[PDB]
């Protein structure tokens, strides 16, 4: 039984609890860090990276969630998430966990009325996946340690490196579970 | 790409669960929210109540005003439109304001029709005080609730009445007999198919905030406790003595609803 | 070892029987009760009925005047939720309130429904006008009740009404034929157990407090005799030309509360 | 060994479930019920809708007639006491009567108060038309209930009225928030540990079966349908052209109740 | 899993069918002949004996019911059930099944005032065990195939014959799940051979 | 025939005189120094010591409770009263009657929310005894003319010193009476001499 925490502060964390039980495992929803020892794996998700940046900060986070990572236990950030979970975001100076080599442009769509739904061709999925991309960010550059997934308009949206992954739209408003269900693979491999 | 889609509308309003939305009336007062954790904040000029408490007519905020709020921080920027204001919601639309709540507590400017908010691009947030309520503006176009409340009293007694008949109403509709659901859309004067599909899920299709008389942390997490998605509160956070700290307190309470401790540290000098 | 049980929340009111509860705002207040020889006293920021006068909310005091008041002090202190506010009543719970009161004069946080006290571990006091009334705050896991009376006037004439509606109600139920029970249980809107475990017993099952309106030892004195278990006393006390005085008056009415020549000197 | 415990007495009606009872007023009616597969007969002396509607006082049955229905079959014998009436059932119960009826369509000795069914040996079945009704009936000591309906008619319709809010009433208690109850049941005149058992058990503690206007086949099927444990059917059974028929009929509706092609022949 | 029946054209069915899932086996209400095709091993629940057997002989189960058997499916019979499974029935010349080898008495203790509980000793039962006999039976005799499971004051209340259970109180009356789980294990044997 | 007088100033006064007279003596609540020339033996209930020591005080009770004590008349302290009866408290200068040769510290569990029961093995008690804790203090350590009764985790709860009882729980909260009949006797047998 593969257990996959939430990180529960803000967002959307019940649309990830429900994928992770779809697609076998079990969630957890992690509001305090002593809780990372429970969970195979993390999931970072969509809502407002500020506001999980703060408090990521007040409730002393940062660190804990550092060590989980060098653990080798996978971790994947859906919009926020992925904002959380990169190296550098543009037009700032001080980025968050800064675990996944991806330079990240914040609100690079606009704004709401932009917001948008666009299907996508994902590696390791056979057929389109919908994504969903909510007041979204992109991303600029990945490292030649990240496996890019998707892209859209000449764009990557979606990417892998190690036990990271990250993507710019939130597949957890589906109800399609492919890209979760990847994650979940990704964690049955940490467990061995 | 598809831009306007119901599931886009909705799940901006998913995206926003667990947080506070902070009136604001300048952009100072946004970066303070910002910084505090706040998720949203909401432009306005003045603070509707005091208007209508003066006797004037509340009306949506000088788009400058929005504009100054919108350059200020990074956080989404919500909006008030007077009830059935076509134009000074698409206005609000156009200035790019990133939900629109078409507000009771601004002077409504159709007393018999709100606004088709499913012709925009927008989304929009109602308020309600039941289920009825509730579905026919989801019908509208609604794309996220909020309960009434009381506006500028403090007082948490309506907020809670509430979030309490709706989340009642629900669990109601949710476990009763299929072929009694006519019967009781009838009742509640609620669209029958969406009561139909409220049965089908086991819950409301969109978020349902806590909103008018969350004054104390303890407010806060008592209408997450009772089954709030999130929190509006309002401009009482800067009378505070300390802003930035009541606003920290709101958001931290509203996140750890269930930490006793906290909140009770939290709830001091304020 | 076990904690928050039904004996152990109504016992601490057991133990409380005979004494006279008193309202404090601060550390020095509270001494000055403890000093005259209260049993408990009930930490409050302002006086609500004040609060409500001037037409606001009144919430439940902030945690650092309850503190203060805690470390001022060895006896029992006890503090207000609003009606229906879970999240107060688990604060004070966490700040180890000895016993809360859900108050009627704090705004209610919710009008509809009462809080399930039986869910804490901290035990609950509730007002009550009638038998129906205590019989429902007990049901809800209220521990100890009290009269309701009437706040802020010093006018003792609704703890009276309310202590003898209440008195009268139980002697019925534990005279009448038992097969008439249930419709008596109906009329008062009373749990039907309840009911007839009050008529078994031959009292309420849980200690019931004189409030609202107690303001001279004559008073105080007067709700003893009328059945009382102790007394609740206001804000008023701190008020007078010499409250320790005033305070030791009252606990001394209340406890000779038919020693009318002592009771003659006490009232002066 | 313990006779006349509640397990015992609600365990005769849980063994009833599924089946139908019949009114019968003689030894050939009751023999021709069981035949039928009736699981119980309800012994009368005559049709109290007819005593009434003359406008008479309906009373308990002649013991000798309840006695000869007993000696005719070896499936249980019912029989209604007024209600009130003390004495009517405790004859009844001295005769070895299986349950009482404390029935509405007898004519009420007491206006005021039911039975104390809690301290007899034998059950009582008795009516409700909602579920405050239902669990005063029960905190009273019935082990049993069925719906009111409305005797004499024929007319489904009340019986679908009753057991239509008796069970939607209780799927609105399982699923409400139990902070909630205590509200609930100052509505609904509902004793409150009642209510709240019914939460936990998910269900009403007593079995509850269909009762005053089944006159078809098809009728009988809908009130399983609609979550009846079984059906009461009068005297009509015996009004009509093939009595020992029209009794079969509505025992394979009530078993086979969602069989429509056998419904069909049945209505027939 | 064991997906075992109970016979639910009248009685206390449900109350079998939650014990049946109590013990982790799967149960089936079983109305037609043709689900007993469905199930390992039959439930013959409380009720009315008289209006199982009318029921019974209308929708021509009997038969079926000899076969379930002829097939070594395992067979409990709860007071009503019991009476249904009995060889004899005293002063009566029309017995049903007649697969258990004992004689009964129908209504035994007199009427419903009578019923009553009692603690039981049973085979196979550490703790005793709470019967609860409604308007039971009585075993006259039980034959030399017959083994006795629980006696009280003298009577034979519950017997075991092969693939056959049989008692003349209600366990299904209890949250006490271990004569099912008695049953249940009959099941299991059977679905082993 | 006994007379038991129960301290009357404040406190779980009825249910010492219900335990008082369930044990076959009469109970008299003493609320008038005078009244103590009319027991056998004095109970000191739960309640708060501050209050009983400030009552005390006020009617002039603590010479003629020190009289009745020098005429070896047998007094029993539950928790408020253990306070009133001990040598010594803790973190404080004021002690009270000062017979029972103990430190108590009050307040040792805590608060209300800290209040519990546990079962108690109590010296002549056969079958444990149920203490319930009300914000109780605890008996630090006991003189050497002081036999322990009862400890809880390690701790003394109950002691007796002659014609002295007392202990940090309140045994009139319950309906096990066999705390009270120790004092009972206790008195009976200064009642013979
Ligand atoms: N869908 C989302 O997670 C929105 C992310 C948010 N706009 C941010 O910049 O962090
Ligand atoms: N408990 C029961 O099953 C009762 C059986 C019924 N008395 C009969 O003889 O058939
Ligand atoms: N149970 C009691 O008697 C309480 C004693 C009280 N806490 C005191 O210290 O005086
Ligand atoms: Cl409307
Ligand atoms: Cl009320
Ligand atoms: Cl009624």
């Amino acid at each position: 039984m593969l257990t996959i925490g939430v990180l529960g502060l803000q967002g959307a964390v019940r649309e990830h609890i429900h994928a992770i039980e779809a697609c076998g495992a079990a969630g957890l929803v992690v509001k305090r860090p002593e809780q990372l020892n429970e969970v195979d794996g993390l999931i970072l998700p969509g809502g407002e990276s500020t506001t999980m940046r703060r408090l990521i900060d007040t409730y002393q986070f940062m660190e804990p969630l550092r060590e989980f990572a060098a653990q080798g236990k996978p971790m994947f950030g859906t919009c926020a998430g992925l904002i959380i979970l990169a190296k550098e975001i543009a037009g700032s100076d001080n980025p968050h966990l800064g675990l996944l080599n991806v330079v990240v442009e914040r609100n690079s769509f606009g704004r709401q009325v932009d917001s948008f739904e666009a299907d996508l061709t994902i590696k390791g999925l056979d057929e389109p996946f919908t994504g969903v991309f909510i007041r979204a960010p992109h991303i600029l550059e990945a490292g030649e340690n990240v496996e890019v997934l998707s892209e859209h308009n000449g764009r990557i949206v979606a990417a892998k490196q190690g036990q990271f992954l990250g993507c710019s739209f939130n597949p957890e408003l589906t109800e399609d579970h492919r890209v979760t269900q990847l994650f979940v693979e990704m964690v049955e491999e940490y467990k061995q | 790409a598809q831009t306007g889609t119901e599931r886009v509308k909705r799940g901006m309003a998913e995206m926003q669960k667990g947080g506070v939305i902070m009136d604001v009336i300048n952009a100072e007062q946004a970066k303070i929210a910002e910084e505090a954790g706040a998720v949203a904040v909401m432009a306005l000029e003045r603070v509707p109540a005091d208007i209508r408490a003066a006797g004037g007519v509340a009306r949506m905020a000088d788009p400058t005003i929005v504009e100054e709020v919108m350059n200020a921080v990074s956080i989404p920027v919500m909006a008030k439109a007077r009830i059935g204001h076509i134009v000074e919601a698409r206005v609000l639309e156009a200035m790019g304001v990133d939900y629109i709540d078409e507000s009771e507590v601004l002077t409504p400017a159709d007393e018999e029709f709100h606004l088709n908010k499913n012709e925009y691009t927008v989304p929009f947030v109602c308020g309600c005080r039941d289920l009825g309520e509730a579905t026919r503006r989801i019908a509208e176009g609604a794309s996220m609730l909020r309960t009434k409340g009381e506006p500028g009293t403090g007082n948490i007694v309506e907020a809670v009445r509430h979030m309490r008949k709706v989340n009642a109403q629900v669990r109601k509709v949710v476990a009763m007999s299929e072929d009694e659901l006519m019967t009781e859309a009838k009742n509640l004067g609620a669209p029958y198919e969406l009561l139909l599909q409220i049965k089908k899920d086991g819950k409301l299709p969109v978020v349902n905030f806590a909103a008018g008389g969350v004054a104390t942390p303890a407010d806060a997490a008592l209408m997450m406790q009772l089954g709030a998605d999130g929190v509006f509160v309002g401009s009482g956070i800067f009378k505070s003595d300390n802003p930035a700290k009541f606003a920290k307190a709101i958001v931290e309470a509203t996140t750890h609803f269930t930490d006793y401790k906290l909140i009770a540290e939290l709830s001091k000098e304020l």
